[PDB]
């Protein structure tokens, strides 16, 4: 259970809501649903400790509740400043109306 | 509304602390030493951007705003104290009563329908272990104990101290003050080697956001404060690496200072055990202006007697004051000075880059966000406005 | 508008008035003594915001814009009046006549297009009672009459005096030089007793608001001021107390002064009789900026011969002057410095809480706003108003 | 935008140039000479309204911003160099690489997330001539020789130079240096008197507008600059009269000087020959903020070996630097700071009335605005922003 | 005392009522209801009777303070001290106050 973390239903997380996965030893993630899609990124903003899971889902633009900054939860790119470091991207897959997550980012 | 809206739009998590620029109103300060004021012998201070009048009379202080009614002039530019309990503005001689501020005589015009009808701000004042404290607030005030840490008020404490003017803001000072990795500015202080403390570089932190931290809102007398727990779960860091080599140690010594530290509003810090396992230190950042603040430093150490208390006042004179007090803390005055430019546009409160053992400082200011008693505004310093529907 | 126009809104008596930061348009003000300025020797001087240059050619007073129309350089910066009739710019020699300010010559480009098509702007200067006023306004000059006080100008009136540049804005001045109840300040001027002056520490008013003051709409000459009638039925206070007990007291001279106190456009007050009851006090409060102003002070005498001028000439620079100049008027200079941070922020005008004998304060500045003719605006200083194109 | 859209909309043909208070990002400029800059020895300066830190290691040269990620101290309130490729900033011990400014470690929490995934500004610096220049913009810098005058990077040319720090905004100083008429307040200079110079008081234009310059737009290298021809078609004044009796004269003297004047982006101006004829003055108006820039000055001269390099030092040294560089070019300081006043509240750009010599000046200022490569603004400064 | 008739003044006007040797009062018309308070400002020297009428709300010209005329509250600062009210009461159309 490295490899692909299940996480959820897909039916079990509303258009527009965000998902906080807890790894062991390594970085919590964080896994939202845009519309019928899911993505997911490191839960951690790249500007400083915020948990990106308590910031605002604006389509598929998180923001962050510390300092406002934000990012496409699709591309990890940046979107507001002060953030200018890309998220971590973390590859979903829906197998079975079950939502699993990579355990390793997404080559940068 | 002392920052650009759009900057507190941004903060989210501590909207009310970015904004407290001026400090938090509805608080006790520390201002002096009871022995700086004596009797009939009026002083001026600036607290929270306000110039007030401190008078003693039969012993007891009181507190004036040093802002005549009439035509705004300071009172301390030439003081008329005619009676005991009054002082006359020099300028057309309003006359107040330092007890309730109450316009009891105009010798300008003794037939002015002025004359009881208008009142000059008082500030409740009380002294406590040599310390003069101001409630910068309106009405009845809490006991001092709900914005003095535990233990400052304790029977057996002795409290000496030194008080100056530091050009930072305040909340530079507290945040530097409750910073548990700010600790490496403090490595090669003489203190660290002429008193043989341990003193870690910082902490590798353990455990979770919730563990690296005690947030106190549910003390018996009212506290509202936070306790720096990054030792619980942390490792202590002793030897520095750049490329995996070694460039820098901590100090090995016996002497185990600073396992308890916690801030406390107004903006207070608590620091137990320092700068020996025997005592305490606690240390105010009292807003004087948005650019300016007191740094009230005070050390306790429990003596039960006049003998005890003779020895310690002997090693804080010719110890502790200058060893620590200024041989340690020295350190931290010109850190947060460092700290000012980023801040100064408020630019500072949105650019930051924050790393774990920022955890602490973002649990202050949420804590402080949440529990002051009211934000000071450039309204308050002036004169308060409001507009009918 | 020099003011924020919330706080214009809030005072609709007199907006105009604190709208008036840098002082009134298109009136006299005296600036230095016919003695300050040789002839080919010129002074620079800044009015109502404005950098002034001032030459006497051939006994005749004639004032330039000390700003250069090409890179708004200060042609003070370096003199070169290189002929008796004009001014050279020191960084491309674009050359000004005094007398008209029309730009003539340049020494850098002979053929230049701008040659005789540009005009430096200049103001109206006239030499009166020993003293230099120039006329910061457009257009042609009113007769200096009506921006003097009655009597200023009288053949027989020796006027003898002293001029300094004062930080606070002129309103402040004015307002504490028409001030009833100021009074109190004087209580212990060397004059007071060394000139046995009967003065009361202030008036309990009588009558009704009208009778407080006599406006001036009516002087044929067109001056506009009001006079001081606090004391026609007003009670003199002469023991001035708190709580019943008496705490301080008038004094009781024979010489009864000050009978007759008026203020006049643009800011000027005359006192008769003062400091002796043989003699009248003017004085000007002349916007330099809207921190600062010149307190330009007069004595007038009555002087029928050259024996009489004589006698006045040394009892001024042995009595009056360090008695009356100085030993009474010292306290009006930091009275005034006193209010400055009241008013900086402009709040003042809505915060003062005003008492019975500002009735005369607020009929000069009901005056000032109906019959000034017009408010310098920083527009003016930097130069986008009123020149030739 | 650092002026205001009123003002900007009224100076159309120049708005980019009068917008740039705090000079062009995307361009070299000279900041200090190669000798004051010692290995192992970071040195601080403040270029475009950003606080910098040079280095110097195994001789080479390096610039990371002066602002630590973290709580945004300036590293330098206390220089920790703990390794010979680091600095470690003095808080918290956040550690760079001056290479290429990653945030490698963190002495105070070393499991710390952010070690490797931060970066702080860099800059490009490069020494040529004995002097030091930054790339005071983002990506590969273009080659040196397009922010240049030409022949400064000439094998021969020998480049001796004073540097200082000036209080007028960087525009003032181009302004003064390019503008043909300025040159009366040089009328008493103790240069032209010595160094037996011809210096008329002004100039008669002649020919029409076009031909008071030479705009350059196709240099091979990129340069971008305006030379001044006045003196072509134009007629030296000599004697300056007012109301035809003679007021003043103009230097008589036998060395032909400044026939060749020619003012470059980013701000460097080029007089050929000064301030003798087989000797030639560059000199930037660097912008260090709004209000300040520094006056780098250098004579260039070319120099065929060790013998006639040496005789030009010596010369420099005991001549032209007292001489010229101060005796000459001092009148210009406080030329340029007798125009802050008029310029601060950005209300000159409008007010000024300009007159015939002043095209060449109209040249600069639409050069500068049309080929500039980016306007620096206190975004750059403080951290940039947008909102989604 | 005697001031005027119901219909002597409009709505949303003002009238100044002096006394014999006794501090002035302003008279107030809100709607066809007639309320009394003192003529002087708590804040200083001004007559309220010059001022604008706003509903309930006299406007001070002074420094722009405002009073409720009914309650004699403060509505806008700088005004803090609380004005005088006195009871009135029309009979026949002639407006009497206390
Ligand atoms: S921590 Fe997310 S924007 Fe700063
Ligand atoms: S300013 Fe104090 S009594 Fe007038
Ligand atoms: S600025 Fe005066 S001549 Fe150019
Ligand atoms: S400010 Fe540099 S490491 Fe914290
Ligand atoms: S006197 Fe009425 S608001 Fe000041
Ligand atoms: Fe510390
Ligand atoms: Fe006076
Ligand atoms: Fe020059």
């Amino acid at each position: 259970n490295q490899i692909w973390l299940k996480v959820c239903a897909a039916s079990d997380m509303q258009p527009g809501t965000i998902r906080r996965v807890n790894r062991v030893g390594a970085a919590p993630l964080a896994v939202y649903r845009v519309g019928d899609q899911f993505y997911a990124t490191e839960d951690t903003c790249t500007h400083g400790i915020a948990s990106l899971s308590e910031g605002t889902l604006d389509g598929d633009v998180i923001e962050c509740p510390f300092h406002g900054g934000a990012f496409n939860v699709c591309t990890g790119m940046p979107a507001s400043s002060p953030c200018t470091v890309p998220l971590g991207v973390f590859e979903v897959e829906v197998k079975e109306g079950e939502v699993y997550v990579a355990g390793e980012k997404k080559l940068e | 509304a002392n920052v650009d809206e759009a900057i507190l739009k941004r903060v989210k998590g501590w909207a009310p602390y970015v904004d407290a620029k001026l400090g938090f109103r509805n608080h006790w300060y520390p201002v002096m030493f009871s022995k700086e004021i004596n009797e009939g012998e009026p002083k001026t201070l600036k607290l929270l951007g306000e110039n007030l009048l401190v008078n003693r009379i039969d012993g007891k202080l009181y507190c004036l705003k040093d802002r005549c009614l009439h035509r705004g002039v300071q009172l301390s530019v030439k003081v008329e104290c005619k009676t005991k309990s009054t002082i006359t503005c020099w300028y057309h001689a309003w006359t107040y009563r330092w007890e309730d501020g109450v316009l009891c005589d105009i010798l300008t015009n003794p037939t002015s329908a002025q004359i009881g009808r208008q009142k000059l701000k008082t500030y409740p004042v009380q002294e406590a272990k040599g310390c003069v404290f101001i409630y910068l607030g309106d009405g009845d005030p809490p006991p001092l104990a709900r914005d003095t840490p535990p233990n400052f008020l304790d029977d057996d404490m002795e409290i000496l101290g030194k008080n100056q003017i530091i050009k930072s803001n305040w909340r530079l000072a507290v945040e530097n003050g409750f910073d548990p990795s700010h600790i490496y500015i403090h490595k090669d202080s003489i203190l660290v080697k002429d008193n043989d403390l341990a003193l870690p570089l910082g902490f590798a932190p353990g455990g979770d956001r919730k563990q690296q931290t005690r947030v106190v809102d549910d003390d018996v007398v009212g506290r509202k404060g936070v306790y720096d727990l990054i030792g619980e779960h942390g490792v202590p860091v002793f030897e520095g690496t750049i490329g995996g080599e070694v460039v820098r140690e901590g100090a090995y010594g016996e002497k185990i200072v600073a396992n308890d530290i916690s801030i406390w509003l107004p903006g207070v810090l608590k620091v137990n055990p320092f700068p020996n396992p025997d005592m305490m230190q606690f240390e105010w950042y009292v807003p004087i202006d948005e650019n300016t603040h007191y740094y009230f430093q005070t050390l306790g150490k429990p003596c039960a007697n006049d003998e005890e208390r003779k020895k310690y006042e002997q090693e804080f004179e010719s110890k502790w004051k200058p060893m620590a007090l200024e041989g340690f803390n020295n350190d931290d005055i010109w850190a947060r000075e460092a700290m000012v430019d980023f801040y100064a546009d408020d630019k500072g409160w949105v650019n930051e880059i924050l790393f774990e053992s920022d955890e602490a400082i973002v649990a202050w200011r949420k804590l402080a966000s949440e529990h002051n008693q009211g934000i000071q505004t450039q309204a308050h310093v002036s004169g308060l406005e409001h507009h009918h529907h």
